């Protein structure tokens, strides 16, 4: 399974690096989309985009690099692509899963769980998990709120694939 | 100070609850889809010559969280029950919202307005006559709206305030 990283910044100040294992063995199409968006090899991707929704006790959501307002994003397969499978569950903190607006609407938005979110099982495609730097994701919660609006700009300052 | 009215906007996902509310508050049409978690707004208005403050709660249509609606139904004074005229399922969902509000309030006499939104669209599947008949059986007003053209937007929120005033 491939590994990717995000270097997180807060109002332009470094916070730290989070790394992810992508479950290409179980969700290869979904893992590949996230991997390519993290390297930027298609000429677009996550670099410079923000975590627009952070809800303490639940998750951190980001990935809208086309509209920068929580409604956008696109995959490497087209604006949206189908749900690959729901094999993996939202079992606890660190799970990496696809955001969507209903069935078969995966784009580039994703979320990282900071707790178990089992009611999302069967509705959101789980495709990876945090490998290193979970404390960075935990540190992002203090910039969130009940309805997810953030109090500082939380950005992916850099991202890429690890050897 | 002016009277404050606590209004709650409910209905199925995508019927236009937020688009209607943002048109009222900000005079702007949201064409993109930004599904709501929870948002609150305030606006002062003049209704029948009396100035008042609208405190509007814009709720999520997500069916997964239907059991979490009780608290805001307890607090709300009046409800805008919104469906989309091109979405028969959203019209069927209305009965479920009214029954939920009736159960939480334990009353048949709750200030409500039925709102048929997206009347600008040519693809109508819910007839005006069906919705008028449903509102009549509930004893509430029915108003057709478009968040895109602003047709009926003020009227729907103003009518809900008039319903609250008549009830209290
Ligand atoms: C009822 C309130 N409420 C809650 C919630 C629920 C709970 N519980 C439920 C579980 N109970 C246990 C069983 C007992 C305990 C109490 C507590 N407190 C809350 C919040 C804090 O009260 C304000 C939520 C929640 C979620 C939504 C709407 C309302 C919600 C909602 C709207 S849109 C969406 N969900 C999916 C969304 N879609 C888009 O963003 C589309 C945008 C357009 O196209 C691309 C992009 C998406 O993919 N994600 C990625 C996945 C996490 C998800 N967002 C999100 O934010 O979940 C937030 C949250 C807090 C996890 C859930
Ligand atoms: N043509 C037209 N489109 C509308 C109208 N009202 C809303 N829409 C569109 O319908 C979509 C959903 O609207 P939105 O207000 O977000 O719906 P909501 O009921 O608040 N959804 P949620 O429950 O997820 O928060 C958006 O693309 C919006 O532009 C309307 O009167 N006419
Ligand atoms: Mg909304």
């Amino acid at each position: 399974n491939p590994t990717v990283f995000f270097d997180i910044a807060v109002d332009g100040e470094p916070l730290g690096r989070v790394s992810f294992e992508l479950f290409a063995d179980k969700v290869p199409k979904t893992a590949e989309n996230f991997r390519a968006l993290s390297t930027g090899e298609k000429g677009f991707g996550y670099k410079g985009s923000c975590f627009h929704r952070i809800i303490p006790g639940f998750m951190c959501q980001g990935g809208d690099f086309t509209r920068h307002n929580g409604t956008g994003g696109k995959s490497i397969y087209g604006e949206k692509f189908e749900d690959e499978n729901f094999i993996l569950k939202h079992t606890g903190p660190g799970i990496l899963s696809m955001a969507n607006a209903g069935p078969n609407t995966n784009g580039s938005q994703f979320f990282i769980c900071t707790a178990k979110t089992e009611w999302l099982d069967g509705k959101h495609v789980v495709f990876g998990k945090v490998k290193e730097g979970m404390n960075i994701v935990e540190a992002m919660e203090r910039f969130g709120s009940r309805n997810g609006k953030t109090s500082k700009k939380i950005t992916i300052a850099d991202c890429g694939q690890l050897e | 100070s002016m009277t404050e009215y606590k209004l709650v906007v409910v209905g199925a996902v995508g019927v236009g609850k937020s688009a209607l509310t943002i048109q009222l508050i900000q005079n702007h049409f949201v064409d993109e889809y930004d599904p709501t978690i929870e948002d609150s707004y305030r606006k002062q208005v003049v209704i029948d010559g009396e100035t008042c403050l609208l405190d509007i709660l814009d709720t999520a249509g997500q069916e997964e969280y239907s059991a979490m609606r009780d608290q805001y139904m307890r607090t709300g004074e009046g409800f805008l029950c919104v469906f989309a005229i091109n979405n028969t399922k959203s019209f069927e969902d209305i009965h479920h919202y009214r029954e939920q509000i009736k159960r939480v309030k334990d009353s048949e006499d709750v200030p409500m307005v039925l709102v048929g939104n997206k009347c600008d669209l040519p693809s109508r599947t819910v007839d005006t006559k069906q919705a008028q008949d449903l509102a009549r059986s509930y004893g509430i007003p029915f108003i057709e709206t478009s968040a895109k053209t602003r047709q009926g937007v003020d009227d729907a929120f103003y009518t809900l305030v008039r319903e609250i005033r008549k009830h209290k």
